[PDB]
C-alpha cells in the first residue's frame, strides 16, 4: 500500500 | 521571560548499541542534544522483548524491529520526546505497538502517535520541564492500510496502532483518455465482473459521476491537461487540527511530527497535501512542524513565523544491521542456501551497488535547533549530521556532526532544497548555520 | 468394505441461538447431518470471548463477531469438521484467530485454515470415526492482503492467520490501449514520481517487458483482443496441492474447501483460477471439493468422478443479527444519532431496499451429502435448504430443508449453473436429488 | 406460526438451597416454570464467590449477599432469563457486579440490566429456543446515586453498574406556602451559605424561576393547589425506550423488567413516573411489562392489548436466612454481645414484631403465565403464589403454588388491585385465573 | 437515596 | 483489498 | 451530597 517506500 | 530550546531530528532507526562513539563530533552531538530543553525524534524502529508477530512489510523495505535495549541509546544520546507514527511502529503488529508503549512507559519516555486506540493515537504528549512545556503530536501519512488506530464503538473496543493522515491521489486526464480508460474497463470484461456489485449496491461502484472514475483502484477526473493532485482525507485533517488547538491551550510549544514518503512532482519535493497539512497545522497554532521518511533532506520553509522541515532525512540509519529478519522478508532474496541477516542485506542491495549504500543523500542529515522566546521563533541554528558515507555497513549509520566541509556542502543542500520556499540561511565558519528570520 | 457418508455446506453466518428451530423441516436438516459420518461448513463468524480488537473490514462487509456460546449452536445442528479459512476469520486480529483456535480445541471441534503459523493454517486436520476418517483442508481467495500467516523464520516467530490461495489479473489491452496508458502515466507525472524508485531499484517497477505493465496497482499485458485471465499464485497453488497429497496418504477421504468471492465473466460463474485449483486439487487425490464464498449457489462439475461445488451459498445468515459492531462499522452510515446494531444494519441497508435481503438467491443453500465406498463415490445426494426468504430479519437465516415446492426451483437452479459442466441431475417426489454419476 | 410462552416473576430474594421442597405445590410450581418456553425473575440477591466490597444500603435493608450455589436453585427451578438491574445488584460493588456477570456467563444463564458500562446495562439480552426468541431489557428506579452504570469517555474507562430509570419528585406549594420557605432560606442563614456557590456558578443555584424553587435537595414549583408529582428522566426515558425499538426488531417478543418502589397516592399505587414509562415500552414495541420492588403485589393494566404487572411481589423471599451481614448493617442493632445473623434479624424486626413478617401481603405472590401468537397476546393465566405466611423464619420465603383457598383470595387482592385500570379476571375452580382479554 | 425502600 | 466481497 | 464543593 503506498500507490506511486522504503525503510 | 520564557525561553525554551527544541532539538529536531528525523528517522532513528536504530539497531545497535553504541550509539554515539568516542569521535569527538559524536560526543558533540550528543552535548549539543542534552543541552537543549526538549530534543525530538521519530523512532523507526520496534523495540522488543518479545511480545507480537512480524507483518508483511515489503513496501516498507523490510520489518524493522530491535532489542529493546536501543531505547537506552536514544535517551542517553539525549532524545526525550519521542514520535511513534510512522510505516514501521506496526511492524509486530497490535500486539508489538502495545509492547512498544509499555517499555517506552516504563523507561519514563514521552511518546506521541500511537496509542491503544485512534484518540490516544491523536492525542499530543505533554513533556513538563522547569523552563516550560511541549505538546508534541505524531501523525503518518505512509502505512499500510489498517494499521490506523481505531477508536472503541459501544459494543467492541478499540485497535491499537498509529495516528493516521490519509490522502487520496486522482489522476488528472482528458476527455479523450478518460474515454479510452471506460472503453478498456468494458472490452476486457472487467465492467462485466462488478455486475453483482451493481445489484447489491444499486449502482455501479466505478461511476462518481460521468467526468469522474475509479478503476484500478485509481481516482480519474477529466480534465482539460493532464495532471496528479492529493488532497489530506478531511477527517484526518480535520482531527489532527483539533488536537493541536487543544495542545496550544495546554503548553508554551507545539510540534507536529508527520511522517510522509509520499514524492511530488520531483523526489526532493514533498506531496502537495503535505505542505497543506503543514500550514494547517502553523495556521491551528503549532509552532514548528518536523517532517521525515524519504531518508534524505528536504527543503525548510518559514510560514507565518515558523518553520517547517519537510525532511530531516534519518538521524540514525541501521537497517542493515538488524537481527530480526522475518520470513516474508528472507523470501524476497532467493538462495541456495538458508541465510544469515547480514548476508540477506548484502545480497538485497546486490552487494551494495543499489538500495541506499551508493548516494551520498541517504547517509547525510541536520539537527535543527530553534530558540522560542514566549512562542516566538527568535533563532533556528542548523547542525549538519554525517552518518558516515562509504564507511563499513557496520560503521555508517550513526551520526556525528558533520566536519567544516562536509557540513558546508549539507547546508548548501538544505538551502538550495529550502530557496522554492524562499527561504535563507546565515553561514558560519564551522559549517552550521541558521535560519534568516524576519522576527 | 469402507463405506462413509459426508455432509457439506457453504457459509455458516451464525450469530443467534436456536439455529435449529421446532420446525420440523428443521428438524429433519438436524437429523440429516446428525446422521452422517462428517459434516463440514465454513465457519464465517468469529466465535469470541473477548480477545482481539477489530479490524477495518469495509470490504468484507463489516465485521462478523458473535458469542462464542454459537459454537455450541454449530455442533448440536451437526457439523462435525469445521472449515475457517475466509475473509472473517481476522476480524479479531491475531489474537482473535489464536482465540478461536483455543475456543475450538476446548470444544473438542476438529478444524482447518488458520493456525499460529502458515504450516499450521495450510496443514490438513483429521477427523477420526469408528468407520473411517477424513482429512480437511482449509484455503480462501478472499482476504485482506497481509492476512495471511506466515511461518518462522531463524530469528522471528510466524504469524497467526489463514490458509492464503492467493491469485493475480491480469488485463488483456490491444497496442494501442497500451500506448494510452504509458501515455496517461507519463503527461500525469505519475511516472515521473517514481524517479526515486527507479534510482534505488536500479530500473522502473513499471516496465515488467515492452509489452507488460503494471500501472495503477495493475497488471496490463498488449494482446490482439482486450480480455481478462486470472492465475493462481504457484506457491500457495503448489503448497496446498502439496498438502493435499500428504492427507491422502493418512486418510480415508480428502476435502479441500475453499473461500472464493471472485466473480468469472459472470456473477454465477466462478473465477477461472478456482476452477483451475479445483482441478489441481483432485489431480493431487482430494474426494471433493466444496466452495463458498459468493453467498449464493453456483454450478458443480464432476472432473474424474469427483464432485466440485464452486458454491454452496450460506447454510446459515444472520450478519443483520450481530450484536457486536466496530467504529468503522458504523461509520459507514451518516447518523444524527447513535446507532444501535439493529438500526444500522436497517440504515446500511436502506431499510431493505439493497443489499442481500431483496433477492431470493441469497437464502436458498444446498446441503450435499456423498457417500464414498473405498474413495469411490458411489451417491451424491442433493438436499436443498431455505434460509427463510422475505420473512422477518430475526427469522431469516436459520437453515430448514426446503418443502417440495421451493426444493424443487433450488435443484432446477443448481441444475442450470452445472449445466456448463455436463453435470445431470436425478430428481426424487420430495424435491431432492442427486448427481448422475458414471460409476 | 409462532406460539410462545412467557412465566413472570417479581423478586428472587434467595439466600439457601433447596429452593423446590418436596410439597407437591412446589413441584408443581416448578413443573409450570419449566413447561414454559421463557421464565423471567428478578436476581434480588448478588451471587457471591467472594470478590468485592460490601456498600453501606441501610436505606435498601441491608446488603443481600448469597453463595453463588443459589444459581442453581434458580435455574433449577425453572428461572431462564435473569434481570438483575435493582437496588441490591451493587451490594458489592462494581467489583461485585462484574463478578455476577463472570457467575451468570459461566453458568449459561441470560441476563440484562447491569453491565461492565452503560451501555451493556441497557443492551437487551436475547434468549433463544427451538420456538421462538424473547428481548428481555431490565433497569431499576430504585438505587443508591451513583450505582447506575456509565459509559466510556474518550480518556477514561466506563464504569460497571446497573441500567437506571431515574425520576424527579416537585412538591407544589402555594405561592404563600412558597414564601414562607424562601423566609426560612433566608432568615435561618442557609441562603448565606451559598455566597460562594453564587459568586463561582454566576448565579443561585435554588432559583430556577421565580415560580420554582431548589431548597433542602427538594423541588418546589408554585401551584394553585398543593400537590405532588413525579416525572421520569427524559434521557433514561428515550434511552430504554430506544433500546426497546431495538429489540423488537430482533426478537419474538420484548419484556421490559422495571424495579421501583417508588409508592404513588398509596402504598399499592404505583408512582405515576412509572405508569408513563410503561405506557412508553408498549407504545415503543414491548410484549409485557413485569413490575417489581416493593414486596407485595401492584395492581394489573392492559394498555393497547399488551399486559403491565406493576409489581408481582417476591417470588422468594430469604431475607432474614442471609449468612452474610456487613458490619455497618450489624450497627443497626445496638447489642451488648457481637451477633450472630439470625440473632441480628430477630432483633432488628423487633423479635417479628415489625418489618415485614406480620403481614399477609408481603408472603402472597403471583406467577403470571402469557401465552403470545405472533406477537398478539391471547392468553394470560395467573397462578397465585404462597410464600408461607406465619411459618418459622426458616420455612417462610419458598414458594409454592397456593391451595384453592388462598389462591382465591389473592386472585381477589389481584382483581381489587387491577380493578381502576378496568382489568377483568376469570377465576378457575383451583384458584387460578386469567386476564379478560379484547383479542 | 430514597426520597419519600426495604429489600 | 478485493479488486473487481461482502460478508 | 453536599446540602448547603468543587474541586
Ligand atoms: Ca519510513
Ligand atoms: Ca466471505
Ligand atoms: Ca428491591
Ligand atoms: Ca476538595
Amino acid at each position: 500500500g503506498c500507490g506511486y517506500c522504503f525503510g | 521571560m520564557t525561553r525554551l530550546t527544541v532539538a529536531l531530528s528525523g528517522d532513528c532507526m536504530v539497531t545497535r548499541g553504541g550509539l554515539i562513539t568516542s569521535d569527538p563530533a559524536a560526543e558533540r552531538l550528543r552535548d549539543l542534544l542534552r543541552g537543549t530543553d526538549f530534543a525530538v525524534t521519530n523512532l523507526e524502529v520496534v523495540p522488543s522483548d518479545g511480545r507480537g508477530h512480524p507483518v508483511h512489510n515489503a513496501v516498507g523495505g523490510g520489518c524493522l524491529i530491535a532489542d529493546s535495549a536501543v531505547l537506552d541509546e536514544v535517551t542517553a544520546a539525549g532524545f526525550s520526546v519521542l514520535g511513534c507514527a510512522n510505516n514501521h511502529a506496526m511492524d509486530l503488529g497490535t500486539e508489538g505497538v502495545l509492547g512498544t508503549m509499555d517499555l517506552l512507559r516504563a523507561r519514563g519516555i514521552p511518546y506521541a502517535g500511537i496509542g491503544a486506540d485512534l484518540t490516544g493515537a491523536r492525542r499530543p504528549v505533554y513533556a513538563d520541564r522547569p523552563g516550560g512545556s511541549l505538546a508534541l503530536l505524531s501523525c503518518t501519512a505512509t502505512f499500510l492500510p489498517g494499521q490506523e488506530a481505531a477508536d472503541p464503538s459501544p459494543e467492541l473496543p478499540g485497535r491499537p496502532g498509529l495516528n493516521p493522515l490519509r490522502h487520496t491521489a486522482t489522476m488528472q486526464v482528458t476527455a479523450d483518455q478518460m474515454d479510452v480508460l471506460r472503453t478498456i474497463d468494458a472490452e476486457t470484461g472487467l465492467r462485466a465482473r462488478r455486475a453483482e456489485a451493481r445489484a447489491l449496491l444499486g449502482v455501479d461502484p466505478a461511476l462518481l459521476g460521468p467526468d469522474r472514475l475509479a478503476l484500478f483502484g485509481t481516482r480519474f477526473r477529466t480534465a482539460d491537461a493532464p495532471g496528479f493532485t492529493t488532497e489530506c482525507d478531511p477527517r484526518d485533517l480535520d482531527e489532527i487540527a483539533r488536537w493541536v488547538g487543544e495542545a496550544r491551550l495546554r503548553a508554551d510549544l507545539v510540534v507536529v511530527s508527520v511522517h510522509s514518503h509520499e514524492p511530488g512532482p520531483t523526489p526532493e519535493t514533498p506531496g502537495e497535501f503535505l505542505r497543506v497539512f503543514a500550514h494547517r497545522m502553523i495556521d491551528e497554532g503549532a509552532h514548528a512542524v518536523v517532517g521525515h521518511g524519504p531518508h534524505f533532506l528536504r527543503g525548510v520553509e518559514l510560514y507565518r513565523n515558523k518553520p517547517i522541515f519537510y525532511s530531516l532525512g534519518n538521524i540514525v540509519s541501521q537497517i542493515e544491521l538488524t537481527d530480526r529478519v522475518s520470513a516474508e522478508d528472507y523470501a524476497k532474496v532467493t538462495a541456495e542456501r538458508p541465510l544469515t541477516p547480514g548476508r540477506y542485506y548484502d545480497r538485497l542491495s546486490g552487494h551494495g551497488t543499489r538500495l541506499f549504500a551508493p548516494h551520498r543523500r541517504y547517509w547525510q542529515s541536520l539537527v535543527p535547533v530553534l530558540t522560542f522566546e514566549d512562542g516566538t521563533l527568535t533563532a533556528a541554528r542548523l547542525h549538519p549530521v554525517d552518518l558516515g558515507f562509504g564507511r563499513p555497513v557496520h560503521r555508517r549509520g550513526r551520526p556525528r556532526l558533520a566536519d567544516r566541509a562536509e557540513a558546508e556542502k549539507t547546508l548548501t543542500d538544505v538551502a538550495q532544497l529550502s530557496q522554492p520556499y524562499g527561504t535563507a540561511i546565515e553561514v558560519m565558519d564551522d559549517g552550521t548555520g541558521e535560519l534568516a528570520l524576519d522576527v
